[PDB]
């Protein structure tokens, strides 16, 4: 991890960095799936 | 007679899309897996299988 | 006046869509045959496509047609669109996507169209047949008859109670916009386009853009791209995939209603 | 015999409704919809 | 029974529930294209006529 | 590719089988029953029928 | 295929006398009750997809000139399948069939 | 000679006269079918008009 | 997928004859046989 302060990591098993703003998008981006998952209402 | 109208289908083609019980006279939902669909110009999407 | 048919038919295009035997392969037509309906009491039909005729890009026509070769919109003179079934129909009218013919009995359904030195075909298979009035069975509609009420298609364009809705369209793919600039895949986006983009070529870099954007990637073979025109809507097809979001619920007239006459 | 705000009426009681005049079609019996008098062709 | 005469039923011309069994499946799309097919039984007012 | 027919009404009742059959083109029934004589059938079907 | 000087899918070639001549493919038609849609030509052979009938006429426009000739063959539709069905459909069941191929070899 | 066919059919003339289904609403057209004859042995009809050919 | 001296390999299992090669006709999904390279054109 150690990312800068406008990117938050993902699946934290290869630590690999993406932006925020891809949240709930419905592409299973990262290897893990929690990316899909904990957005908004 | 009736007529039996179609909406334009959803092609969410990296991951998997689920549909609610809309109040329809015989309303039907499916989920189709892995279709790879080649539109005009080309692939419609990356992702494949 | 005829702008007051045609007010809603200008906010609309033209799109291409699946035609089953467009030439011998099944290709992607710019006129696709959808709901041909065929229950009217003298062998007239209404038949739907996908072009639009009678729209010019400013005003209104009657002698022009309106059609898409990718992304470009391209009006011409109607020269020779013919219907035919089994034998040349004789065409009615035509207003926006709708078409009306009065055909012989058959099971094809062909429309086409010249521009140049193309042909631009659809052929869907669709039972048409022709029902008398009364207690006759007869083939084609006589010189002197009895007189008997019989439904049948109207001949004039308005709006007559019942709509049709057209749709924002959705994400169109073109990948004739992707080109090597000198070894980076560069993208190419043409006033206002709002070109989406998903590469896949070490990892996921998707987004949207609006100018340029020259990709830092090698292939054109490993990235997507889309299209973003929301300035003209189409009726929603089930032949089309649907936008993301929420899509307005607009309404269109249908020109030829079925009306009560006399056969 | 008067008809509707929203009619035009042409000769002989029958009338048409105002968005079918001036439009290149017979709707009324007499022609009264496409004369030069109304669309001034 | 959606083939004999009450695979369509409306209160009114113009009421807004509708009763339909016209017994709709959906279809799955071939051969990698955007079309939605489906297969159901004739209607039974065409077949009653 | 060929053309697949509307699905059957099946009603069951005690030791028959009733099927309500639409077709759209002359559609070929065939059955058999799996005992030690089949006892084979085959019609073609152009109208609306019905077979016990 | 053929102009007399090399290899062209877009021309024809044909006697009139004993002269060989050449001419452009502009109005190539089959017709057996309805007009056909071809689908490839090579030497003697035009591969065409018809509907049903009793006569198979082909015509080609040279000048002015027609040039039909048509022969008393009946020609009926074969479905696949335990469907009797009148035109190929937009979608169903995938079955092995035996048709003419597309392609010269 | 084929001015001998032709000596009574100078002093004749085409004329407009009503036929069903020009287009779609039974036109007054120059052609106009009266009596078709179909009585021969293998399709061949003989068609009369209006109009001079 | 190794083929015999009168066959072409396209991609993944995929022989067509050298006859089959730049013929104005695509024989195979990869369409390598037509391209621009091979071709030449
Ligand atoms: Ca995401
Ligand atoms: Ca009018
Ligand atoms: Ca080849």
């Amino acid at each position: 991890r150690t990312c800068r302060i406008h990117e938050i990591s993902c699946g934290a098993h290869s630590t690999q960095c993406i932006p925020v703003s891809w949240r709930c998008d419905g592409e299973n981006d990262c290897d893990s799936g929690e990316d899909e998952e904990n957005c908004g209402n | 007679k009736y007529k039996t109208k179609v909406p334009s289908p959803v092609v969410k083609c990296c991951g998997a899309t689920q549909c609610t019980s809309k109040p329809h006279p015989d309303y039907q939902c499916q989920v189709f897996s892995g279709v790879y669909p080649f539109m005009w110009g080309g692939a419609y999407c990356f992702c494949d299988t | 006046d005829l702008d007051t048919h045609f007010t809603q038919y200008k906010l609309a295009r033209p799109y291409i869509a699946d035609c089953p035997n467009c030439g011998h392969s099944r290709c992607d037509s710019p006129i696709a045959i959808e709901e041909v309906r065929g229950d009217a009491h003298a062998g007239v039909i209404r038949i739907q496509t996908s072009a639009m005729f009678g729209l010019k890009t400013d005003g209104v026509d009657l002698a022009y047609m309106s059609f898409m070769n990718g992304k470009t919109q391209k009006s011409i003179k109607i020269d020779n669109l013919h219907v035919r079934t089994s034998a040349p129909c004789s065409l009615v009218s035509h207003h926006g996507y709708y078409i009306l013919a009065q055909c012989p009995p058959g099971d094809t359904v062909t429309v086409g169209f010249h521009d140049g030195p193309n042909r631009h075909t659809c052929t869907v298979a669709h039972k048409v047949e022709f029902r008398p009035v009364g207690r006759e069975k007869y083939r084609h509609p006589p010189e002197h008859g009895v007189e008997l009420p019989c439904n049948r298609y109207t001949h004039k364009r308005a709006d007559q109670g019942h709509y049709v809705e057209m749709h924002q369209p959705g994400l169109v793919a073109d990948h004739s916009l992707l080109s090597i600039h000198s070894a980076k895949v560069k993208i190419t986006v043409p006033s206002g386009a709002q070109v989406k983009y998903y590469c896949k070529c070490p990892d996921v870099r998707k987004g949207i853009t609006s100018s340029d954007h020259t990709t830092t990637c090698t292939d054109v073979k490993q990235c997507r791209a889309y299209l973003i025109d929301n300035k003209k809507w189409v009726y929603n097809s089930g032949r089309l995939p649907r936008g993301e979001g929420d899509t307005f619920k607009g309404k269109l007239h249908v020109p030829f209603v079925p009306v009560k006459a006399k056969c | 015999p008067t008809c509707g705000a929203h009619e035009f009426q042409c000769s002989t009681s029958s009338c048409i409704p105002i968005s079918w005049v001036c439009d290149d079609d017979a709707d009324c019996s007499d022609q009264s919809d496409e004369s030069l008098e109304q669309c001034g062709r | 029974k959606a083939g004999s005469f009450g695979d369509l039923q409306s209160r009114t011309s113009t009421s807004n529930d509708l009763y339909a069994n016209t017994n709709l499946k959906l279809q799955r799309p071939q051969a990698g294209i955007v079309h939605t097919p489906f297969t159901q039984v004739p209607s039974g007012f065409e077949r009653w006529k | 590719i060929a053309t697949l027919a509307p699905e059957p009404l099946v009603e069951h009742k005690h030791r028959t089988l009733i099927l309500h059959l639409h077709p759209d083109h002359p559609t070929l029934l065939t059955t058999r029953s799996l005992g030690s004589d089949a006892n084979p059938t085959r019609q073609w079907i152009e109208r609306p029928t019905t077979v016990n």
